[PDB]
C-alpha cells in the first residue's frame, strides 16, 4: 500500500512553531520517490542519510511535523542554534536521523496586507527541548506574536511551510521504506 | 578563500575522495556547495555539505553514491565520490554558500578534474 | 525547473546585448548569475537576479519577471566577455541552464 504523506505536504493549513503538527506513522510503505518527483520545496537537508539512502533503510516509526516559520528564520532549525523557533520554539534533537523539508508559503499563506493567523512563541519559561512542545501561552505576557507575510517584506520574511522527518528505529518492527 | 587538490585521474569502478579547506571567516557557520562542471559543456549541481552538520541535501541526477563528509577540525570539506566512469571526468568546485535560503556561489576551488580513462 | 536562456553570443561591442533567462513553468522570484572565465572557476555577478554584490562594475544589469528573467550587458567590451550562467534557485535541484557564452566582434 502506502500512507498519505500528502495531508503533510499536500494539505491546505498549517500549524504553529509551538502548536506544530506531530504526527507518529509506521505500517506503511513509502514512495519517497513521490517526494522527489515532486520538486516544489525549497530546501530539502538530509541528516545522518542521504535521499536515496533512506529509501533503502529499515524505518520502523516516523515523526512527521508541519508547522510554518518566517523565511530567514529557517536558519534556526539545525543541531545547536538559538533563537524563538531555535530553541524557544523547539529543537532538532542531536541523535537525529530524519530530515528536514521548507519551501515558500506565498499563495496560500499570504495576501495583501499580510496573514496574522501564525503566531510563533516569542519567549518561554523554558527554551522547548529536543521536539518537545508548550502548546500553551505561559508568561515570561503571553508571547506567542504573529508575523507579517507580505509580497513587498523581505524574502527571508516570507512565509516558508516547513516539514521534517524523525526516523525511529529503535527496536520497533518493520513495515516502512517501500521495496 | 577556498584551496582544493590537485587535479587527479583515476579507473572506473572504485571510488575517490577529495577535499576542500577554507579561510577568512567561520567555516562551521557557513554552507559549502559541490558543483560538477561538465567537460566542454554546460554546468550541474552535485550536492553541499554544512560544515556543522551532515547537511547534505544531494541532487539526484547521477547516483554515483556521492557522499559528502567533512571535519571542522582542519576546516576541510571531502567528497567521497564513488562509481568512477565515463561521465565524471570533469571539474568539480566546492564552492562558498550562504548558511540559508539565499543560496550563491560565488567563492570557489581551483576547480579540480577527475579524469576517468581505462587506466592510470 | 530547466533553464534554456542564450546558446552563445555573437554581437558587436559596445552594444546592449541582452540574454534571455527563459525559466521553465517554474516562476521563481530568486536567481543568480555567474561570470565563467576559459578554465577559471566562475563567480556569481547577479545576485537575486537585482541586487548587486560589492566588486562588479555596473556594465551589465540584471532584471525579470516571475519566470522569465534576463541579463543586459549595457556597454561591453572586448576585456569581460566570456560564458555567462544563470543559477536557478529554491526549486530543489538547484539546476543552472546551459549558459550563456559571449563572443564578440
Amino acid at each position: 500500500n502506502l500512507c498519505p504523506f500528502g495531508e503533510v505536504f499536500n494539505a491546505t493549513r498549517f500549524a504553529s512553531v509551538y502548536a506544530w503538527n506531530r504526527k507518529r506513522i509506521s505500517n506503511c510503505v513509502a514512495d519517497y520517490s513521490v517526494l522527489y518527483n515532486s520538486a516544489s520545496f525549497s530546501t530539502f537537508k538530509c541528516y545522518g542519510v542521504s535521499p536515496t539512502k533512506l529509501n533503502d533503510l529499515c524505518f520502523t516509526n516516523v515523526y512527521a511535523d508541519s508547522f510554518v516559520i518566517r523565511g530567514d528564520e529557517v536558519r534556526q532549525i539545525a543541531p545547536g542554534q538559538t533563537g524563538k523557533i531555535a530553541d524557544y520554539n523547539y529543537k532538532l534533537p542531536d541523535d537525529f536521523t530524519g530530515c528536514v523539508i521548507a519551501w515558500n508559503s506565498n499563495n496560500l499563506d499570504s495576501k495583501v496586507g499580510g496573514n496574522y493567523n501564525y503566531l510563533y512563541r516569542l519567549f518561554r519559561k523554558s527554551n522547548l527541548k529536543p521536539f518537545e512542545r508548550d502548546i500553551s501561552t505561559e508568561i515570561y505576557y503571553f508571547p506567542l506574536q504573529s508575523y507579517g507575510f507580505q509580497p513587498t517584506n523581505g524574502v527571508g520574511y516570507q512565509p516558508y511551510r516547513v516539514v521534517v522527518l524523525s526516523f525511529e528505529l529503535l527496536h520497533a518492527p518493520a513495515t516502512v521504506c517501500g521495496p | 578563500q577556498l584551496v582544493q587538490s590537485g587535479a587527479e585521474v583515476k579507473k572506473p569502478g572504485a571510488t575517490v575522495k577529495i577535499s576542500c579547506k577554507v579561510s577568512g571567516y567561520s567555516f562551521s557557520n557557513y554552507y559549502i556547495h559541490w558543483v560538477k562542471q561538465a567537460p566542454g559543456k554546460s554546468l550541474e549541481w552535485i550536492g553541499y555539505i554544512d560544515p556543522f552538520n551532515g547537511g547534505t541535501s544531494d541532487n539526484l541526477k547521477f547516483k554515483g553514491a556521492a557522499t559528502l563528509t567533512a571535519d571542522t577540525s582542519t576546516d576541510t570539506a571531502y567528497m567521497e565520490l564513488s562509481s568512477l566512469r565515463s561521465e565524471d571526468t570533469a571539474v568539480y568546485y566546492c564552492a562558498r554558500s550562504e548558511y540559508d535560503p539565499y543560496y550563491v556561489m560565488d567563492y570557489w576551488g581551483q576547480g579540480t578534474t577527475v579524469t576517468v580513462s581505462s587506466a592510470s | 525547473i530547466v533553464l534554456t536562456q542564450s546558446p552563445f553570443q555573437s554581437v558587436s561591442p559596445k552594444e546592449k546585448v541582452t540574454i534571455t533567462c527563459r525559466a521553465s513553468q517554474s516562476i521563481s522570484s530568486n536567481l543568480h548569475w555567474y561570470q565563467q572565465k576559459p578554465d577559471q572557476s566562475p563567480k556569481l555577478l547577479i545576485k537575486y537576479a537585482s541586487q548587486s554584490i560589492s566588486g562588479i562594475p555596473s556594465r551589465f544589469s540584471g532584471s525579470g519577471s516571475g519566470t522569465d528573467f534576463t541579463l543586459t550587458i549595457n556597454s561591453l567590451e572586448a576585456e569581460d566577455f566570456g560564458i555567462y550562467f544563470c543559477q536557478q534557485t529554491n526549486f530543489w535541484p538547484y539546476i543552472f541552464g546551459q549558459g550563456t557564452k559571449l563572443e564578440i566582434l
